[PDB]
RNA sequence: UCUCUUACUUUUAACCAGUGAAAUUGACCUGCCCGUGAAGAGGCGGGCAUAACACAGCAAGACGAGAAGACCCUAUGGAGCU
RNA sequence: ACCUCGAUGUUGGAUCAGGACAUCCCGAUGGUGCAGCCGCUAUUAAAGGUUCGUUUGUUCAACGAUUAAAGUCCUACGUGAUCUGAGUUCAGACCGGAGUAAUCCAGGUCGGUUUCUAUCUACUUUCAAAUUCCUCCCUGUACGAAAGGACAAGAGAAAUAAGGCCUACUUCACAAAGCGCCUUCCCCCGUAAAUGAUAUCAUCUCAACUUAGUAUUAUACCCACACCCACCCAAGAACAGGGUU
């Protein structure tokens, strides 16, 4: 799976909470960081519930507890093509000959 | 004097039909700036300009607002697909019911054919479905509608609640514009 | 980049109160010309309509923090008028109007707006329709000339826009007992504070931090004096930002031979203001304990008020926890759902 | 390339993008200086009688040499914000996506398929 | 700096110089008072 | 059709050879800018420029060429119709 | 007003623009009732830029989505021997109305012929010395009660404009092209300062003078000249140009 070495996912309290931690997190980032280390960019300061910041081989996700109830990122990413949302979607196809009947 | 050449289109149909008469309850709904309403207002006597005329009686409901009329009230801003504003479209009215309904509403055009059609056409099932409480049996109902797909879609349903469907292009309106005006008269059920 | 120190008189610049005469956009509009051509000499009418007025809203903006920048009236854009070649006048822009958070609107008598929250907005004034032209009126009929007028001038409206100042929390005191003081202790605000009497004529906000990530604002205003509705003093015209405010803190000074009088007087003078607001839940904070005569009269203050009055001092700091810990519990009490 | 008046396939699991409809979604606009859209593009739609901003996600003129080249124009439905309406991707995406300047985390994150 | 064809006092404190072949009027008090010849 | 145009073939074209028109034309050794002419200058005034001579393109100017004149007025001019 | 324009009418639109600044955006300043962020007003600046759809013949306007902005004009309301003919215009017809009638109408509606082989003037590779948006760093800092949120310096990505090119992709195939690739470099003339007289203080100076400020220039490209058999050519209408060991 050719995105990362490592997932994280961590919930919040209030919208100001989540930008406080993501906030923190770059900071001291920065602070650690090695010269060539590329620097890095927070996503989504205008969304609400959802925000996140990517690392070199580190994904962070800083949600509130509705999101995670509705996104279920840990079952994507443990189990990749048995989760329960794939089951539901199924693919469509075209009729032999194609022709549609009402 | 008429605030916009709307009202215009309105007369030609009227002279055919005789869809406004003295002594009868109008409804315009998308009435502002107020150029259906002034025009029907003549026609049913609501204003009482007649002494030996019967008067009616002519409400118009619009999200923008609108300047007060002669024998005229208004509700506005209101959304007729909201229902809490159907309720005081009813309490208004003489009588719990309106004889007529003018559907000259239009959601402002994007540009884009299929788009402005879906709205407009969506909107008028929103007017089919809230007809059993203020329309009156036997009333007479006129929507303005784009020209489209699912126009034969909202033609099949009228048939089902009118007696008759009549298709009106008028003069007044555009030639080269596709806007077309569905009357439906004697109402049952 | 640096901020101006302030005078102590900063009412001049701070405005809380306003009357302000609105009027929409006139019609403007206007044409009684007619077309000409080489091979058609008379052309017909040709006369375009005018553009209609732009309306006035009373947008909030969160920097603006005073009614100083509004105007004692407005006046929005004129729609162009119509020219020839049937063309047709533009539409004013709209006027916006920037007005504080803690807004409120007033036109006659009653409350027409409360625009106390972020983004929210009021029409203050209809822009006028544009009038018609001489294109319009042609008829098999007529073919003739009326311009008919410039047509709907701007709604002119009067109201009153007034701030009050929102707050979970404001201060009440007489002069002299602290209130600027206290503010300066819990919260990272700096009012001016002195020992001269009648300080702090502008509300002050200072909000205080807590560990969950949650502010609660806390109000400053100048010393109440018992009467004040005789406007005596500085009257109690201040008092406006309070009722917004969740719950009261009764900053009492223990220098008074009879500290214990002090909330009689308060709540009698809030009561003339406003019938609720004696029966609105607060704290009783005292202060200057530092003083040995504070430490004297601790004893019949115990007895008169009780224990659950709260004893602090601001130049010390003197037991500060114990009011953070009772504003976060009144906070939690009734200032949720 | 994806400009205006273009069909777009929406690839979610998002109700209003998988709903049964007599239209095709239309590209309204595309949010760039010149108007054509690549991968990554966001563009403006009209589904189902409303307006919906949406992330270019592969197409079919050819890119850049190792880049994949999809035989459909795939689009995932987002809000303004940038939260994706639906939750899950089952067409792959290209993982070009993830080095490309903007909001893609997100999408990546529901993604199952990467090529 | 504002475009004055005649130009006045508005303080003590203000003065009037002849630059770059025009009268100013400069104020280190209150700098609003500063004019230029058009 | 367009975004947004491309490539090739044929016709034309351009060159060599043969045949050989038409409208048009006061005379011309026939420039640019500014002013004048109220508008309108290759030709008048003040500046500037400037060896001579073919061929290929272009259409800004020559108030460009060609017509049974579009419109308004006049004639003690006609004609059709009522 | 006028013996000045127009007998292939005029409005719009296409193409291509030239110019003015009273500057819409980008640049440089002064003031502010300029905390910061947006704003309000004035000086200076015309090198560059200034969107796409729907309705209507639209010029306008309204509506929708954008943008950094979607400027105000002039040019025979630029330009029809470069192009359309949608509206309004001749012969036909209808509705409504006027008129005894023939016929008419500043109304509504349908249809309706756009010629030219360029003689003269003018012109046909002068230079690009490239503009802008966004993201990140600073920094989430200064500032600010908080909410919010900078400037210089620097990095990366794009978009267009100009000039090229074909290794890939693409239309194609000894090649030519874009949908693809490569390159793209100076500052502004408004003010901010000292020292110092008339007027022994002070004062930025249509005083002598001293710094922002060079208050004017690049650098670059081209640059030899037989036979003018014939052939060939990434050169080309012809002519000329390059190669022919
Ligand atoms: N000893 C002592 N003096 C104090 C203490 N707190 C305040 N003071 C004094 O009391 C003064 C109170 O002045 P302010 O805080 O301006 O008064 P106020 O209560 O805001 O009322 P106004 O003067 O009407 O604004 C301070 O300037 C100090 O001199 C305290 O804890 N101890
Ligand atoms: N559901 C709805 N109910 C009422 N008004 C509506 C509406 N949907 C749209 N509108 C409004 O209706 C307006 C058009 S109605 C105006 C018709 C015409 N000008 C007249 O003479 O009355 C739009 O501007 C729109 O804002
Ligand atoms: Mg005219
Ligand atoms: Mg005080
Ligand atoms: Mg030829
Ligand atoms: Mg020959
Ligand atoms: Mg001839
Ligand atoms: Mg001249
Ligand atoms: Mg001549
Ligand atoms: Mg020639
Ligand atoms: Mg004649
Ligand atoms: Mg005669
Ligand atoms: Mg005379
Ligand atoms: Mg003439
Ligand atoms: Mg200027
Ligand atoms: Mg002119
Ligand atoms: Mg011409
Ligand atoms: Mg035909
Ligand atoms: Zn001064």
């Amino acid at each position: 799976m050719r995105y990362t070495d490592y997932f994280v996912i961590v919930s919040g309290t209030s919208t100001r909470h989540l930008h406080a931690m993501a906030f923190y997190v770059v900071k001291m980032y920065k602070h650690l960081k090695c010269k060539r280390d590329p620097h890095v960019k927070i996503e989504g300061k205008d969304t609400d519930d959802w925000l996140c910041v990517d690392f070199g081989s580190m994904v962070i996700h800083l949600m509130l507890p509705e999101t995670r109830e509705i996104y279920e990122l840990e079952k994507l990413w443990t189990l990749r093509s048995y989760d329960d949302q794939l089951a539901q979607i199924a693919p469509e196809t075209v009729p032999e000959d194609f022709i549609l009947g009402i | 004097s008429y605030r916009c050449r709307s009202a215009f289109k309105l007369l030609e149909v009227n002279e055919r039909h005789q869809i406004l008469r003295p002594g009868l309850r109008v409804l315009d709904c998308g009435a502002a700036p107020g150029a259906w309403s002034q025009v029907a207002v003549q026609k049913v006597n609501a204003a009482g300009t007649d002494p030996s005329s019967p008067v009616g009686f002519v409400l118009g409901v619009d999200l923008l607002h609108i300047f007060p009329l002669e024998g005229a009230t208004f509700l506005c801003p209101a959304d007729v697909t909201d229902p809490r504003t159907s309720q005081r479209i009813l309490e208004v009215l003489p009588g719990r019911r309106a004889d007529v309904i003018l559907s000259d509403m239009a959601p402002n055009a994007t540009g884009f054919r299929d788009l402005d059609h879906d709205r407009l056409i969506s909107l008028c099932l929103t007017l089919l479905s809230v007809t059993p409480d203020i329309l009156q049996p036997g009333g007479t109902f006129l929507c303005k509608t784009w020209a489209g797909s699912q126009s034969r879609r909202l033609q099949r349903r009228l048939t089902e609640e009118f007696q008759n469907v009549r298709i009106i292009k008028p003069e007044a309106s555009r030639k080269e514009s596709s806007e077309v005006y569905f009357l439906a008269t004697q109402y049952h059920g | 980049g640096k901020k101006l120190l302030s005078e102590k008189k900063l009412k001049r610049y701070f405005v809380d109160y306003r009357r302000v005469l609105v009027c929409g956009g006139n019609g403007g509009a206007g044409a009684s010309c007619f077309h000409s051509e080489p091979r058609k000499e008379f052309g017909g009418p040709d006369g375009g309509d005018g553009g209609n007025g732009g309306h006035v809203i009373l947008r909030v903006d969160q920097q603006v923090k005073s009614l100083s920048s509004v105007l004692s009236r407005y006046q929005g854009f004129s729609g162009e008028d119509g020219g020839s070649k049937n063309c047709f006048g533009r539409s004013g822009a709209v006027l916006y109007i920037r007005v504080p958070v803690g807004t409120l609107v007033k036109e006659g008598g009653r409350v027409v707006a409360d625009l106390s929250c972020v983004g929210d907005e009021y029409i203050a004034a209809l822009g006028g329709a544009g009038g018609k032209g001489n294109r319009f009126f042609l008829a098999n009929n007529n073919r003739a000339p009326v311009t008919c007028t410039p047509g709907q001038p701007g709604q002119q409206r009067v109201l009153h826009l007034e701030l009050k100042t929102v707050a979970h929390a404001g201060m009440v005191g007489f002069p002299n007992a602290g209130k600027s003081s206290l503010l300066r202790a819990i919260s990272n605000a700096r009012p001016a504070v002195a020992s001269y009497p009648f300080t702090t004529l502008k509300p002050h906000v200072g909000i205080v931090h807590y560990e969950g990530h949650l502010q609660i604002a806390v109000a400053d205003i100048p010393g109440i004096i018992r009467g004040a509705h005789q406007n005596r003093g500085l009257g109690s015209a201040f008092l406006r930002h309070i009722e917004r405010c969740r719950f009261l803190l009764f900053v009492v000074d223990l220098s008074q031979p009879e500290p214990w009088t002090q909330v009689d007087d308060l709540k009698y003078e809030l009561e003339m203001y406003e019938k609720g607001l004696s029966a609105r839940p607060h704290a009783i904070v005292a202060n200057k304990i530092d003083l040995p005569e504070a430490q004297a009269n601790l004893s019949q203050l115990r007895d008169h008020l009780g224990q659950e009055v709260i004893v602090l001092s601001a130049l010390t700091g003197e037991n500060l926890e114990q009011l953070l810990l009772h504003l976060k519990v009144l906070y939690d009490a009734y200032a949720e759902a | 390339a994806i400009q205006k008046m273009t069909r777009v396939r929406v690839v979610d699991n998002s109700a209003l993008g998988n709903s049964p409809y007599h239209r095709a979604p239309r590209c309204i606009h595309v949010y760039k200086k010149n108007g054509v859209g690549k991968v990554g593009d966001q563009i403006l739609l009209a589904i189902k009688g409303q307006k919906k901003k949406a992330l270019i996600v592969g197409h079919c003129m050819p890119g850049p040499r190792m880049t994949p080249r999809f035989d459909s124009n795939n689009v995932v439905l987002i809000e303004d914000n940038g939260n994706p309406v639906g939750t899950r991707i089952k067409t792959p995406i290209p993982t070009s996506l993830r080095k490309r300047e903007g909001e893609y985390s997100k999408v990546l994150a529901i993604a199952q398929n990467f090529v | 700096f504002k475009n004055k064809t005649v130009l006045k006092k508005r303080c003590k404190d203000c003065y009037l110089v002849k630059r770059r072949g025009r009268w100013y009027v400069y104020c280190k008090t209150h700098p609003r008072h500063k004019q230029r010849q058009m």
